[PDB]
């Protein structure tokens, strides 16, 4: 969030209206989510034996 | 007017610095405060005004030359 | 000494100064002041 | 029972000590970031007048910062003494004296050594360190070519830590030629430094002849060819009559009109004796009245007034003449000659420039900068560089710098530490590790790992190669002879001697009695 | 091809504040002008600049607008020497 | 790759340099409105 | 711009790392002389009722003596 505000401060000094800055971030937010959604794959095809492995993978990251 | 602005945020000044339209708004009020005197004294139908020094003496002056000279105005644009 | 280059550069250098509207007769004023002192050694042209 | 009184702070035993050690750490950490060519400058803001100063000198930083710690003033005074005798390395003295206490702090703690026993360890360690540093020195001045090249390498090392480090390549010739023109006499009164706003730092040029800011008389022309320069100690002013202590007794005003005219003829006859020399230029120490000034116009004599006390000797040596007082005998006080007296202008203030004089015994340095904060440092940067180069004339012994000198001295310490029996041997080895703290900080301020550079430098010297050193540009070990880093022996000797004695004083303090401030 | 080159990219963009300020003080859009500035200054070698009277981009030589070289040269030199002095301050200590 | 080489200490100068730039740019913002023929005078 | 309120003490720099380590030194040095059979007992001066307590155990000494340093509370 602060990174968006740091790049917005440079655009305000250039004379850009703040609403035009907010309108650009909303359109760019959906383009990033739709791009990452196509890259990921579905792991639900695996059985319960492999499904436990994916739970151990994301656990060690948050720990 | 309205609420006073913040005092020297990241600006690091010892005095008071106001920016934006508040300066031009106070500059008009400075000239409008001194005008309302000279206004009523214009024309043959104008009326004299009496200035007092608080020492017991009064000064009757119609024109704004001596009036503005006697009245102390500390506003820079005034 | 060129009246075209010196006068146009003096009025442009004023820019936002209050004398920009008065720059008509003031632009030849600053030019003719320096032209009285001329040298080929490019001295600093003391303003005293 | 409180004998001392009210509001008397006193610390004893473990309370007294560790107040000097932490006091030295707080002082040592301030100048720790200013050590080395990659060091960072420190800004000092005064509590009054709102005056700021940017300085890299460890001595000037400690003088401005108020310190109420009695032990902190110990490191402040040694920074002034190092600045008075030499003028360079005041930062290294404060750091080295602080590292001696940091190592001695763990000696009394971990190894349980009496403080006086540690003092005996530094006495045997400093004796072997000065012997190894003296044998590593190289003789100089035997050849005029090698003597001049060594002065260039010294100026590049001192200015490396200064803000001049970018332009110091061109400034090595600026500070070198000023010392050679002194003709063996060591003084900084003969070197003038003028601050000028505008331009860039590298625009500073060497002054041929002597340049001093003055003004010509009203009717006197600016340019005179082959003018004779004279300096007069006496001032042209109302003298009363002779002995002062008198006042005129006038019975009738008929003699009073001719009385004032007689005073006008006395100064006129004094200029007549000056005109017998045939000089085209005259210089006075103090303000000249308008009456004697008019006599110089008809005689074609330039006039210079309000000369500073230092400007009298600076101008007299460049021209070759001497200051004239009585003017009676023309044969005495032979005067020199100046080729070009024409005045130039640098910035908005015109500066009087001379060229083609007989002697260069006095010098002048022109400096240009963007702000006064740079000009204030530009004067003190050359003041520290010219001080070492001036001491190099009388002291020809020089050693290799760049962290190499501290490592060579530490080699002889560990050699004699093995033959010293008792608990005082641990204090001897602590002095060797304290000398390794100076090259360690050099790597920390440059952004390079200190453990890798010091380990490669320490093991390379024990192999018999004493020419190895630290290279902060490539971040590796390089030869000091190829890089051209040379420092005077008087510089390194004053750092080891002052730091070893300063740490000895604070280790002798078991109690601190602070009287009530006034 | 170095970290010094990445700094020079910000040095060129830092000089764009002068033409940007001219548009903001005149009420015109800065990006709309700079978009025309980049296209015209590619083919034109010089004299292409912002004119406050016509409110747009035109030839400054035909408009007689001119400035000495010492004004712009010293402005770049004194600015680079001041930034070097500011970035070397690692702390501010109170003194007497 | 990490845990080696050196680690940055005494990061206050990193904040001091930021405090000096922010304070300097704040002064440059008031004078910025006076640039160009469209600039305005500053009464002090 | 100060986001924190008035009378808020914070150290974002070397002063924090120095105060955290030195804060544990005074705690370690207090119970240092109490380790071993040759150690000496410590005296506790109560702020109320003037009740003196002498104990060699470091648990009572650290809990009785007020410590505002978070490095000491650990």
């Amino acid at each position: 969030a602060s990174a968006l505000l740091d790049q917005a401060l440079e655009l305000i000094q250039k004379g850009i209206h703040p609403i035009k800055i907010a309108n650009g971030f909303d359109e760019a937010a959906k383009l990033a989510i739709s791009k990452l959604e196509e890259t990921c794959d579905d792991i639900s095809a695996s059985n319960d034996e492999l499904f436990r492995d994916f739970l151990l993978r994301a656990a060690k990251t948050s720990l | 007017q309205l609420f006073n602005n913040s005092r020297s945020d990241t600006l690091f000044l010892g005095g008071e610095k106001i920016s934006g339209d508040d300066i031009r708004n106070q500059n008009v009020l400075a000239t409008m405060a001194v005008a309302n005197v000279v206004k009523s004294s214009l024309g043959p139908v104008g009326l004299d005004k009496m200035l007092v020094d608080d020492i017991g003496d009064f000064t009757v002056t119609n024109d704004g030359a001596t009036i503005l000279s006697l009245l102390d105005v500390q506003h820079p644009a005034g | 000494s060129d009246r075209e280059q010196l006068v146009r550069a003096a009025s442009t250098s004023l820019s936002s100064k209050i004398v920009s509207q008065y720059s008509s007769f003031l632009a030849p004023l600053a030019v003719d002041s320096v032209l009285k002192i001329s040298d080929e050694n490019s001295k600093n042209v003391d303003l005293n | 029972v409180q004998i001392f009184g009210d509001q008397v702070t006193e610390e004893r035993a473990e309370n007294a000590r560790l107040s000097a050690f932490v006091g030295a750490i707080a002082v040592g950490d301030l100048v720790k970031s200013t050590l080395g060519p990659k060091g960072m400058d420190k800004l000092l803001q005064s509590a009054s007048s709102n005056t700021c100063m940017v300085t890299n000198d460890g001595a000037t930083i400690l003088k401005s910062i108020p310190l109420d710690n009695p032990a902190a003033k110990v490191l402040v005074n040694i920074s002034k003494v190092q600045d008075d005798e030499v003028g360079d390395g005041t930062t290294s003295v404060t750091v080295l004296s602080a590292e001696l206490l940091r190592e001695a702090e763990k000696l009394i703690d971990q190894s349980k050594i009496h403080p006086q026993t540690i003092i005996e360890g530094y006495r045997l360690a400093s004796a072997a360190a000065l012997d190894a540093l003296t044998k590593a020195a190289v003789d100089n001045s035997h050849d005029k070519t090698m003597f001049r090249e060594d002065l260039i390498h010294i100026a590049k090392t001192t200015l490396s830590s200064k803000i001049l480090s970018q332009d110091k390549d061109h400034f090595a010739e600026l500070a070198t030629n000023a010392i050679l023109r002194l003709k063996g006499s060591t003084n900084l009164e003969h070197i003038q430094i003028i601050k000028i706003l505008g331009g860039k730092l590298s625009d500073s040029f060497l002054d041929e002849g002597f340049i001093l800011a003055k003004k010509f008389g009203n009717n006197q022309p600016k340019r005179i060819e082959n003018a004779k320069i004279l300096i007069a100690n006496t001032t042209l002013d109302t003298d009363k009559v002779k002995i002062f202590g008198t006042k005129f007794k006038v019975d009738s005003t008929a003699k009073l009109a001719q009385l004032e005219k007689a005073e006008r003829e006395k100064m006129k006859n004094k200029i007549a004796k000056i005109s017998k020399f045939g000089i085209n230029t005259f210089i006075n120490r103090q303000l000249i009245y308008d009456y004697p000034e008019q006599l110089f116009t008809d005689l074609g004599i330039n006039s210079i007034e309000h000369a500073d006390f230092e400007g009298v000797e600076r101008l007299a040596l460049v021209t070759g003449g001497e200051v004239v007082s009585t003017f009676d005998e023309p044969s005495k006080c032979k005067l020199g000659e100046c080729d070009v007296i024409e005045e130039i202008m640098l910035g908005e203030q015109p500066f009087l420039k001379f060229s083609g004089c007989k002697a260069g015994e006095a010098c002048t340095i022109v400096l240009r900068g963007a702000t006064d904060q740079t000009l204030d440092e530009a004067e003190r940067s050359l003041h520290d560089a010219l001080s070492v180069l001036s001491q190099t004339t009388k002291e020809t012994r020089t050693v290799l710098g760049g962290g190499c000198a501290e490592m060579v001295m530490s080699k002889a310490v560990d050699t004699e530490a093995q033959n010293i029996d008792g608990k005082k041997s641990l204090a001897v080895e602590a002095f060797a590790r304290a000398l390794r703290q100076l090259p360690t900080i050099l790597a920390d301020n440059a952004g390079f790992d200190s453990s890798e550079l010091v380990s490669k430098l320490r093991s390379s010297i024990y192999n018999g190669i004493s020419t190895s050193g630290l290279d902060l540009n490539n971040g590796t070990i390089a030869d000091m002879r190829q890089l051209g880093i040379v420092e005077s022996y008087k510089l390194k000797r004053a750092v080891v001697s002052s730091a070893s004695e300063a740490a000895e004083v604070l280790l002798r303090v078991d109690n601190i009695i602070r009287a009530r401030p006034r | 091809e170095g970290v010094q080159a990445f700094i020079w990219q910000e040095f060129a963009s830092a000089l764009e504040v002068i033409p940007t300020t001219l548009a903001e003080n005149a009420g015109l859009n800065s990006i709309k002008v700079v978009t025309e500035l980049r296209s015209k200054h590619e083919n034109g070698e010089l004299n292409d600049g912002i004119s406050v009277r016509r409110s747009g981009t035109t030839n400054t030589y035909e408009e007689h607008i001119l400035q000495p070289v010492l004004v712009s040269t010293s402005a770049i030199t004194l600015a680079s020497e001041c930034v070097k002095s500011i970035l070397r301050i690692d702390d501010i200590a109170f003194s007497r | 790759v990490p845990s080696n080489a050196t680690f940055k200490n005494k990061e206050k100068p990193q904040e001091v340099r930021k405090a000096n730039i922010i304070a300097a740019r704040s002064v440059a913002d008031a004078i910025r409105t006076s640039l160009g023929p469209k600039g305005m005078d500053k009464m002090i």
